[PDB]
RNA sequence: UAGCGGCGAGCGAACGGGGAGCAGCCCAGAGCCUGAAUCAGUGUGUGUGUUAGUGGAAGCGUCUGGAAAGGCGCGCGAUACAGGGUGACAGCCCCGUACACAAAAAUGCACAUGCUGUGAGCUCGAUGAGUAGGGCGGGACACGUGGUAUCCUGUCUGAAUAUGGGGGGACCAUCCUCCAAGGCUAAAUACUCCUGACUGACCGAUAGUGAACCAGUACCGUGAGGGAAAGGCGAAAAGAACCCCGGCGAGGGGAGUGAAAAAGAACCUGAAACCGUGUACGUACAAGCAGUGGGAGCACGCUUAGGCGUGUGACUGCGUACCUUUUGUAUAAUGGGUCAGCGACUUAUAUUCUGUAGCAAGGUUAACCGAAUAGGGGAGCCGAAGGGAAACCGAGUCUUAACU
């Protein structure tokens, strides 16, 4: 399909079947959910009865006292001790199919399109690493969340960026589904939507 | 993720207790006597949400026929002329008219007596 | 967006919770019945207890042996025989279109149907309508 | 608040058999 | 770790196409000269599993 | 999976393939040539790192307030809005942070240059004997003595030596492959008592280490050993001068400090059981799961002047707790003195079915590589063809000499 730009007004010609395909939900919640599954790492672990400190003597004998029968001190009914489940440190990623990671991040690329929320320009670059010089650059197109992709990460625009919140940086090859999602704007130069279609094919 | 309960158990036990209000000794106090008296009271209301219709019935016909007898007719004769006499008015307000209109009353059984007769 | 996305209808059901309150429906054992074997916690028999009775697996006679030849044996269907390289197709070369493996050492060609391009065969083996499928479409058998 | 320690046998030896 | 085949019932059952089980008959050992040649003949050929044992079957030999 | 197995419960390979990492040598000996490479130990020099550190940008006015970092208005820094503190929430108040620098002295690592010690290269020869193997008894190899190869060993025996010997799963012949009875060798691999930084859909004082409070302490035991409870004033002690009751008390009432003293050290919030004082109503002729339905009177308030609400409740109909276990419980069958807190279907890897999503006669990768949730990697697994014990055949196959 035609991908129209704001500054250069250059045509531009792309493939509809990853610019213009319908728009999977189901797909692309799941692909966005594993993506977080993922980020975690799991690091947490409690002691069941047998990792509590402590001695395995009965705290009583079993007949002739008048309260109930015990078995250890570590039970996890008792205070200071116990934890029936208690958690070890696990993996929480889960698998995806490579063609539904690249359906949904198809599906995602045509829908930012459709609501006009991605915006295709010339070679996007900044003469010096000062961060003004990029807030400058930023305002005047009335945009406050972007998230710049680049065919080319240059440090001069890396570390222009790196002190703004709202303001990403980043290469076509990492790209990732909840960065397109979370960022209300998309940049990509011409370089960077080029490489896009070879790697999604 | 540890989950404290304080707070949801606190509530619950509060709405109970708060249903066993004006209960006698630990029914109004303690919430483990408190909810069996709160569920119990629960069962009677559902039953007397029955009884109630009936024993207002046995009320009206004790009225009605007291009225009916001190106008020289037994309540069974007094319904049965009703019935041939094709009056629809029920117990309630035959015994609310008794009550208070005895005159109506009279033209009532006068009714009665004529259609049995 | 990020907090507009829904899953599909039915793709999740929120599992069966055992023991929490009456209402909840299986609860006070969560569904394993009263007393019993099967109702203790880590309780149940093994696979194959009839409880005492001699089990199927067992009443049976064990019959029959593994042959080795067979596990170095594959069948070569029609439909892949034509999309291995070229137009020749022999033990060798079938390990890189990867359809029978690098230990199998025997192959057979059985009737799987949609053959069109003329190949050739050499040390295999067409049973009765390979034969006569590739010669329709203008192969040949050589041994 | 402690359980106690010498845990006397309390029943008496006397069976009704 | 994965679950283990039971190897007494894997020597005893084999599955088919549509996912049924044949087995030898099991009244064909020994003392076989009493027996008639009917009832011995007809207990040569293979068997398929009954209804009623075949879950018991497929959980004996879950690979298989 | 093949196999092993009271062929039960169970145990469970190898060949082969894909990866990480790769490095080969010496003695059993003489001669020629003899620092000839590579190594280990002691000096010098370069680089890097550790052990102290230095600089480090940019904000003010009004409103609320005990106090603003908050609201409102207008500015500036950013290769620094990572964090922590500061009287409520700070990029611009402070410590820091990105960034750029720093070592008299001691040190690890990678190189070049000296010394010490064994030691290059070529020819010829040699090439590990009470050993291999065997009998008996055991053990280890997935392999429990079974038809049982192979390895190790307690006991008794015992070769050939390269025209020789070992192995190729009883064993024999033919072939193929290797050379035991002498040794050395980093890499990929396992773990953290300890040190630094960083992270967490980990805990937040009955949790988290037994121990957030000088805890393995108090305490218990002859001893090995067992083993607690206990965190929070306030921004700042500004921790209550002084007066009064009292026993030069305790405790309290004033005063003062503070935004707040029902924040006063018995100190944030301050629930429940439990214990009290006051007010309204009821109760000393009335029998029982103590409620529920009806309901007079009384005391408070509301509009209207009749009721509506709140509390109490005479009198009256009906009504023998809950849980558990049972054919069946008010049962005099079990359990609970009460309150608060904690306390029980989880997790990992496989297999089957259902729903849903992707792709589709195809589907999908694992380890691993990867400036890395991408992309590579198709080793492999499942499926499209079954029948037979198997050879084998094949939309057929098996059965049988052969099928109506």
């Amino acid at each position: 399909m035609e991908l129209v730009l704001k500054d250069a007004q250059s045509a531009l010609t792309v493939s509809e079947t990853t610019f213009g395909r319908d728009f999977n939900e189901a797909l692309v919640h799941q692909v966005v959910v594993a993506y977080a599954a993922g980020a975690r790492q799991g690091t947490r672990a409690q002691k069941t009865r047998a990792e509590v400190t402590g001695s395995g003597k009965k705290p009583w004998r079993q007949k002739g006292t008048g309260r109930a029968r015990s078995g250890s001190i570590k039970s996890p009914i008792w205070r200071s001790g116990g934890v029936t489940f208690a958690a070890r440190p696990q993996d929480h990623s889960q698998k995806v199919n490579k063609k539904m990671y690249r359906g949904a991040l198809k599906s995602i690329l045509s829908e930012l399109v459709r609501q006009d929320r991605l915006i295709v320009v010339e070679k996007f670059s900044v003469e010096a690493p000062k961060t003004k010089l990029l807030a400058q650059k930023l305002k005047d197109m009335a945009l406050e969340d972007v998230l710049i992709i680049t065919g080319e990460l240059d440090e001069n625009l890396f570390l222009a960026a790196r002190n703004l919140h709202k303001v990403d940086v980043r290469d076509a090859t990492g790209i990732d589904p909840v960065s397109l999602i979370a960022f209300d704007k998309v940049v990509m130069t011409a370089d960077a939507v080029k490489q896009v279609e070879e790697m999604l094919a | 993720a540890r989950v404290k309960r304080g707070v949801i158990a606190r509530a619950r036990h509060k709405k109970i207790l708060k249903q066993a209000k004006g209960y006698y000794g630990a029914r109004s106090r303690v919430y483990r006597v408190a909810f069996q008296a709160v569920i119990k009271a629960g069962q009677y209301a559902y039953r007397d949400r029955r009884q109630r219709k009936r024993q207002f019935r046995q009320l009206w016909i004790a009225r009605i026929n007291a009225a009916a007898r001190q106008n020289g007719i037994s309540y069974s004769k007094f319904i049965n002329g009703l019935k041939k006499a094709s009056v629809e008015i029920d117990r309630k307000i035959l015994a609310d008219i008794a009550v208070f209109d005895k005159v109506a009353f009279t033209a009532l059984v006068e009714k009665a007596k004529a259609a049995l007769a | 967006r990020l907090n507009t996305l829904s899953p599909a209808e039915g793709s999740k059901k929120a599992g069966k919770r055992l023991g929490r309150g009456i209402g909840s429906g299986l609860g006070k054992t969560g569904g394993r019945g009263h007393k019993g074997q099967k109702s203790r916690s880590g309780g149940g028999v093994r696979r194959g207890f009839e409880g005492g009775q001699m089990p199927l697996y067992r009443r049976l006679p064990k019959f029959g042996f593994t042959s080795r030849k067979a596990a170095i044996t594959a069948e070569i269907r029609l439909s892949d025989l034509a999309k291995v390289e070229g137009g020749v197709v022999d033990l060798n070369t079938l390990k890189a279109a990867n359809i029978i493996g690098i230990q199998i050492e025997f192959a057979k060609v059985i009737l799987a149907g949609e053959v069109t391009t003329p190949v050739t065969v050499r040390g295999l083996r067409v049973t009765k309508g390979a034969r006569a499928a590739i010669e329709a479409a203008g192969g040949k058998i050589e041994e | 608040n402690n359980r106690p320690v010498y845990i006397p046998r309390p029943r008496p030896p006397h069976p009704r058999l | 770790p994965k679950i283990k085949t039971v190897r007494g019932a894997a020597k005893r059952f084999k599955k088919t196409g549509k996912g049924g089980f044949k087995h030898k008959h099991a009244n064909l050992r020994h003392i076989l000269t009493k027996k008639a040649t009917k009832r011995k003949r007809h207990l040569r050929p293979k068997a398929m599993v009954s209804k009623g044992d075949l879950g018991l079957v497929i959980a004996c030999l879950p690979y298989a």
